[PDB]
Parts: structure tokens; sequence; C-alpha cells
């Protein structure tokens, strides 16, 4: 795959591996309307729109977490009020599978599964049907583009997990379960904060605590900032329990509600 | 948008470099093709006194090719390939410009310039052949194929700070399923054969083609306008028909039965590489021949790498290449026309 050993030189790398501190001052305009809680909780609910668009359209999973990334990158600059996420939500989806080499998803089908998506599977959080036609779609793709400085390639955990559970000997150990941690950081700002292959390395940890395996000695022998581990290990622990505290189906059109408003022409 | 942030909008607006504000290119174009339209520019603001080429891609929106062509061209750093400086975003027309440091020459025009008459001067075949090999090295290295590598998609460098170096353009963006299923003179045998998929042996076959027309001035499998029968025919007739050790698994290829049917071995019995060359005046005891063949090698799996290639002994025999492909001597190769 196009520029996998490439990560140090990487427009991700140099451009969009985010200080944690600069990420919070921004987000404090839209802290204003919501809680810390409740952005968080904001943030957890798009994850799984994305994927619930991508299972849908039978996109891989690399694709449905580039488009992830999109997403988040964008509303790490900018306002939850600037664009709809409602729209930009099926926009990254739809810039992620061109780059991602499946195909320019037919439109009538992109939208069709917006609508479809938003109808069947959170019509706990959305009263009324889908609103954007294409050209919408189309006109936020330009805007998505233009604040990611053009920068489409991204690095996720998958590869270098593989490598390291192909390197353990334990595929069919620990792979299902570290592969759907990996999964459940994309629902946290992990991705924005730290190279891929420490989230890979993480979640591995995780996934052998849960399992009972004893890997102190294969990690031990990793030439690696272990207290950067230990930093995104926690925050995977948090995760959890913010996931069992939380009840997305019955809080999340309360603090959509609350979002700030795209303000209207004069 | 009536749903999108207006402050946001007019902001956004006030701040957007427009294309056409910062460059002069009216009635400066110099390429029209399936790219689309490339024109010298200068900027407006008179802060540098550069060439610029500015590339307006084909179509509108964001199409495969142009997603593909700005997801990899912003990601791709290396001496030997064409770099990305920006890219306009025409909201209005929906339009995409790409910026790029202007190359006042290419291939296709300074062997043609050539083969107008002086045969190309050794040491400067020599640098091209070493910088293309370089540029295509990083791509592969990269897994990034070129897939139609051919003399117009070899620019070279005009005067200014990087005087006579090779810029590796327009890689083939894009194909869908990287797959294949004109210009036919640069293509592999086992394109012509129906192969599924573009691999880097592909991309080192139109090296080696490209490195016979700079040593002759002609184009190697030149031909008259998948399965391509005169295509075929011409690369037999250079190269002679491979023999069963040659080419094992040509009898995978989706289109050999059509082969069989169409050709005899014995119609291409006394040629060979070695007597195309020395009717074109190459010795086929120089390291230029021993490094041609292994570049035209009929079966992929037998064709050298681009790592192979650099390290051949032809780079250390007299003379070296080097970074300025015209070796400090004056161009005598015209500018580019308008249109
Ligand atoms: C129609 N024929 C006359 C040939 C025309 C030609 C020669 C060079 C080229 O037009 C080109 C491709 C892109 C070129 C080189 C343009 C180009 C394209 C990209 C550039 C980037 C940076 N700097 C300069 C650049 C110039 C200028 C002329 C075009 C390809 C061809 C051949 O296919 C035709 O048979």
């Amino acid at each position: 795959k196009a520029m996998a050993g490439n990560f140090w030189q990487s427009s991700h790398y140099l451009q969009w591996i985010l200080d944690k501190q600069d990420l919070l001052k921004e987000r404090q305009k839209d802290l204003k309307f919501l809680s810390e809680e409740e952005y968080w909780k904001l943030q957890i609910f798009f994850t799984n729109v994305i994927q619930a668009l991508g299972e849908h359209l039978k996109l891989r999973q690399q694709v449905i977490a580039t488009a992830t990334v999109y997403f988040k990158r964008f509303y790490a600059r900018y306002s939850l009020k600037s664009i709809d996420p409602v729209l930009m939500a099926p926009t990254c989806v739809f810039l992620a599978s061109k780059v991602e080499e499946f195909g320019v998803v037919s439109n009538t089908r992109l939208i069709a599964a917006a609508t479809s998506v938003l109808k069947t599977r959170f019509s706990y959080a959305f009263p009324k049907e889908f609103p954007y036609r294409m050209n919408h779609i189309l006109e936020c793709e330009f805007y998505l583009l233009e604040l990611m400085d053009c920068c489409l390639i991204v690095y996720h955990p998958y590869r270098p997990l593989l490598q390291y559970v192909q390197d353990m000997g334990q595929e069919d150990m620990l792979l299902p379960l570290a592969w759907r941690i990996v999964n459940d950081t994309y629902r946290t700002d992990l991705c924005l904060l730290y190279p891929p292959f420490m989230i890979a390395l993480a979640c591995l940890h995780v996934a052998c605590v849960v399992q009972q395996k004893d890997a102190r000695q294969w990690f031990a022998e990793l030439s690696v900032d272990m207290e950067k581990i230990l930093e995104i290990i926690r925050v995977i622990l948090k995760l959890y329990e913010q996931w069992k505290n939380f009840d997305e189906r019955k809080e999340m059109a309360t603090i959509l509600s609350k979002m700030p408003k795209p303000k209207p022409p004069p | 948008d009536d749903k999108m942030d207006y402050d946001f909008k007019v902001k956004l607006s006030s701040e957007r470099e427009r294309v056409e504000d910062l460059f002069e290119y009216e009635g400066c174009k110099v390429g029209r093709g399936t790219y689309g339209h490339v024109y010298k520019a200068k900027r407006k603001d008179g802060k540098d006194d550069k060439d610029y080429a500015l590339k307006q891609i084909e179509g509108t929106g964001i199409s495969m090719s142009a997603c593909r062509e700005i997801a990899l061209l912003r990601e791709l750093k290396h001496p030997n390939v064409i770099s990305l400086q920006k890219v306009f975003l025409s909201h209005a027309d929906r339009k995409v410009w790409l910026l790029f440091d202007y190359a006042e020459h290419d291939l296709w025009h300074i062997i043609k310039f050539h083969r107008a008459s002086v045969q190309l001067p050794r040491g400067m075949v020599k640098s091209l052949l070493y910088q293309i090999l370089d540029g295509i090295h990083y791509l592969h290295a990269n897994w990034v194929l070129h897939r139609d590598l051919k003399p117009a998609n070899i620019l070279v460098m005009g005067e200014g700070p990087e005087r006579g170096r090779v810029k590796i353009a327009d890689m083939g963006f894009a194909r869908l399923f990287n797959s294949p299923l004109v210009t036919f003179w640069y293509r592999a045998p086992e394109l012509l054969l129906g192969a599924r998929h573009y691999t880097k042996a592909i991309d080192i076959w139109a090296i080696g083609c490209i490195f016979a027309e700079l040593l002759t001035s002609e184009p190697i499998f030149h031909c008259r306008q998948p399965y391509h029968h005169d295509q075929l025919d011409r690369i037999f007739n250079v190269m002679g028909f491979p023999a069963d050790k040659d080419w094992e698994d040509i009898k995978k290829m989706p289109e050999h039965s059509t082969l069989m049917k169409d050709f005899r071995r014995n119609t291409y019995t006394n040629c060979s590489l070695i007597k195309y060359m020395e009717k074109h005046k190459v010795k086929p005891d120089s390291k230029a021949f021993h490094l041609l063949q292994k570049l035209l090698t009929m079966d992929p799996i037998k064709r050298i790498t681009s790592e192979q290639a650099m390290q051949d002994p032809y780079f250390l025999e007299d003379p070296l290449p080097t970074s300025d492909v015209f070796a400090g001597c004056q161009i005598p190769y015209p500018k580019r026309e308008f249109l």
C-alpha cells in the first residue's frame, strides 16, 4: 500500500499530530454550550455514525478509519456550528472512499445510505429524515479538503498491530480483541495525539491483560517510550468506564439540541 | 449551503487565495491533454521572478484521478519527482488547480530535437537514465507505481537552481482496481498479453524503452495506430520470440492462446536485441547494452529492479552521471512554444 514506510516524513506526522493543549484551547469555543462530558459524548456518537455509514456501504475498516480521522481533524480546528456534522460525516466517508481506491461511491447510493442509516439505526437522535442532497456533499467536500490542507493519506494502528501479533506469534489468540480495541480508540482523541504504532502497542497490551497473557518480556524488549504507552493505556481504560456510564440512546437528542447552531445569512 | 455558518463562510471566502489573483497565466498555455491544461505562470505580486507551472485538472470536482494525484503528491518528496507546491480549489467553477516549479524541457522535445538531425551525448544519456531510475526507485520503495512512463512524462529543468535535473511527472492517476482492463510503444509484453494489474516491472520496461530511445533517437518499439497484434509483432522483430525457457509463465497469460494462434516462432529467428542495437551503432559488448538488455527482459520476473539498475557498473564507467544532465554545457533545445 502507498507510502507505508514513510510515516516519519508524512503529512500525518508533520502536520496532524497535535499538541493536546492546543487542541483543548480551540475546543473552548464549543465548551460555552457543551460540558466536557457532552463534548466527548458527541464525538463517540459521530464515530458510531461514520461506522454505520461505512458498514452500510461495505467499505473496509481502514476507509472508515480514514473518514473518521478527517471528521476529527475538521472539528479539531473548527466549531461544531461551522458545518453541520450530519453533513460532514457522509462527506468524510465519500472523500475517504476516493482516496482509498474503492471507487466514487454513487451519488444516489451515498445519499441513500445516509438517509437509511439515520432512519433505521439512529432514529433516537434524529426525528427528521437526512435533509441534504448531493450538491451539499460536493460543497462540503471542498471545505473539508481546504481545511485539511489537502492531507489525505492517513496512517492507522491496524497495520503495525498485525506486525506486532505476527512477531509475538499470537495472531489467533489476541488479534481479534486487539483489533476491536483499536476500533474503540477512534472514540477518543488518541489519533490526533500519538503515532499509530503506539496506539497499536497500547491496544495490544490491553488485549493481553484482558486475556491474561504474559507479554512483559516481549514489551520489555521494545525500544519505545513506555510512559507514552501507559498514557494511551489510561485513555483506553477510561473510555471503557465512559462507555459503561453513557446511554447514548437516551442522552444524544438532548446533547444534539445543545450544540451551537450555524448562523443564517442576513 | 443555508445551514452552514455565515461567519465561517465569509471569513474563509475573504482569506481564500484564488489562482487568478495570485498568478498571471492568460494565454500562456503550454500543454493540453488528458491531464488537463498546463500554463507557464508568473506571480502577480512581484515577490519572486521564478517560472511556475499551473495545471488545471481535467473535469470538475474531486474525481479519483484528482483525489489520488493530490493525495500522493502531498506526501512524495524526492529531487527527481515533480513537487506539488500548492493546490487551489476554485469554488465557483469547481476546478482544481495544482502549482509546480516550471520545467523548461522534457524528453519528448529533447529526443525529437535530436531526431530532427547530432545524436544525444553519451554523458547526458547516462545521467538521464540515472535520475529516471533514482526517481522511480523512490516511488517504488513507497509502493507507488507510475503506470505510464514515457519521454513526455520525463521533464528536465531549465536555467535556474535545478539546471538539468530530471522531474518525473504525471503519474498514471488513476486505474480502477489497479487494473488496465493511443501510444502502445512503452508497454511491456505482459500488458499486451492481458496482464490484469500494474507492477513495478511494467515501469521498468518503459524505462528500458526510454533508454533505448535516448541512445538511438528512435523509439525502439515504434508502431502504427489490451491485446494489440502489431505492437507485439514489433517487439518480436526487435527482441526475437521468447523461448519457453525465457518466459515460463507466459502460458498463464490470458491472451496466450491468441498469441499462439496469430504468431510463429520461426518468423523472428534472425531477430535479437543485439542485432537491432548494432544497426543503430551501439556496441553489444558495452555496459550500456548489457544494462539495456536486463531492463528489456521479456518475462517480468526476470527484469531487474530499479535499485539493481542503479548499482549497475555502467554508472561506474567513465563518464560518471551528473546532477545537471547538461553537464555545465549550453542548452541548445528551444523553449516551450505557447498555444
Ligand atoms: C501532441 N504532441 C506534439 C506531443 C505533445 C506533448 C509533448 C510534451 C507535452 O505535450 C506532453 C505532456 C505534458 C507536457 C510536457 C506539458 C507540461 C506538463 C507539465 C509540466 C509541469 C511542469 N513544467 C512543465 C510542464 C509541461 C508541456 C508539453 C506537454 C505530452 C506530449 C505528447 O504526448 C504528444 O505526443
